[PDB]
């Protein structure tokens, strides 16, 4: 179950 | 970061960025916010992804580590698990006295408060994660609670297509499905956000168009791991 | 690290290897050695894997902002340039610290005189990629002194497919490629040790040949590139 | 131009 990736920018 | 300028601190924390150096990048976002001003909405992007990244190193760690201590069940693996799980403590207490001190109160507008009541609710998220008992029930009911009140001011002051009130539902759904023990209402939060965000895109441009179902993507991958 | 039994050291940084925690790894590792006592051979490989993984990551962050640096050739951009170049210049003066103090005159046997020699014309290697006047000439001769006295002992005494010994002719062939201004001798040392390998696979097990083609092809890659 | 990577294990 993925939550937002929010790594990049 | 006391003695460097807000600017340059914001400038550092780009270039530690592109250099992938997640913890500099986060030392110059948590010194930029003690300069006390307002974040705009690219300055509250870098802190945000900071962050993300140092604490989502922290979090695979400590899954290697648990994984690693229930099969066993010396002191060498649980003392190690240990000391990571303090680490990630640590940095998730961070973001959370940034927040209290004092971004979320100065912050009026729903796209900044929103933000931050969702940035709340995913950090005490994590510590839920590695909680256990005495406190992981005040600490998820703690991130249900900042989670409410940003979906509250999202549903009122933004439109179903919106980003952030689209990842805001994607990370209480998870929070539903993953902590809570609520899978139910993890799969309905995750449904109606997809489907209202679908009979708003056709107001959106092109580059919002493909911002808006980026994500949507991201519930409907959720959909078909849960259904 | 002086409070915890080399043991629980050697198992930790183990583990922090399969969490990817490298940082941690070099310091467990770093307390280790310095209990005082010799390496095993799979020590030796714990203490080279932590510190390569740490160094190449500052090296990766150190190539991305010089890279930017140049290109805009205010202050921000050397300034962390800088820190980033002093951090892991640090961690390459801790790595040839613990070699000298005192791994490497402790070290009689082939296999790890060899090793220990090959790491420190490596770190001294990497001092060079970021040195410039002054030291950069003598930080060249540190490393090419360290590698010869390597390449010496393991031509005397380990058989041409030894994956130490191809190793480190492999990493003396890029320090003369990419720091000496020598890639003539660069493409003859990559050449002759390919050679003289394939000349003695026919005395290896399955697993040996394996162990040794795998690094042979490491030479042969670069000299497809060089060549 | 590639080093040993020496990165595992
Ligand atoms: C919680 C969260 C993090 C990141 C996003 C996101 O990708 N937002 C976005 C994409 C394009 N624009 C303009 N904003 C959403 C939610
Ligand atoms: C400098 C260096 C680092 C690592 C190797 C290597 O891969 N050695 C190896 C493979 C299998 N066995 C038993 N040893 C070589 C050289
Ligand atoms: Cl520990
Ligand atoms: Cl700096």
């Amino acid at each position: 179950a993925g939550s937002i990736p929010g790594r990049r920018s | 970061m006391g003695s460097m300028e807000r600017a340059s601190l914001i400038q550092k924390a780009k270039l530690a960025e592109q250099a992938e150096r997640y913890e500099d990048m986060a030392a110059f976002m948590k010194g930029a916010v003690e300069k006390g001003e307002e974040l705009s909405c690219e300055e509250r992007n870098l802190l945000s992804v900071a962050y993300k990244n140092v604490v989502g190193g922290q979090r695979a760690a400590w899954r290697v580590l648990s994984s690693i201590e229930q099969k066993s069940n010396g002191p060498e693996v649980r003392e190690y698990r240990e000391k990571v799980e303090t680490e990630l403590q640590g940095v998730c207490d961070t973001v959370l006295g940034l927040l209290d001190s004092h971004l979320i109160k100065e912050a009026g507008d729903a796209e900044s408060r929103v933000f931050y009541l969702k940035m709340k609710g995913d950090y005490y998220r994590y510590l839920a994660e590695v909680a256990t008992g005495d406190d992981k029930k005040r600490i998820i009911d703690s991130a249900r609670s900042a989670y409410q009140e940003a979906m509250d001011i999202s549903k009122k002051e933004m439109p179903p297509t919106n980003p952030i009130r689209l990842g805001l539902a994607l990370n209480f759904s998870v929070f539903h499905y993953e902590i809570a023990n609520s899978p139910e209402e993890a799969i309905s939060l995750a449904k109606t956000t997809f489907d209202e965000a679908m009979a708003d895109l056709h107001t959106l441009s092109e580059d919002s168009y493909k911002d808006s179902t980026l994500i949507m993507q991201l519930l409907r991958d959720n959909l078909t791991l849960w259904t």
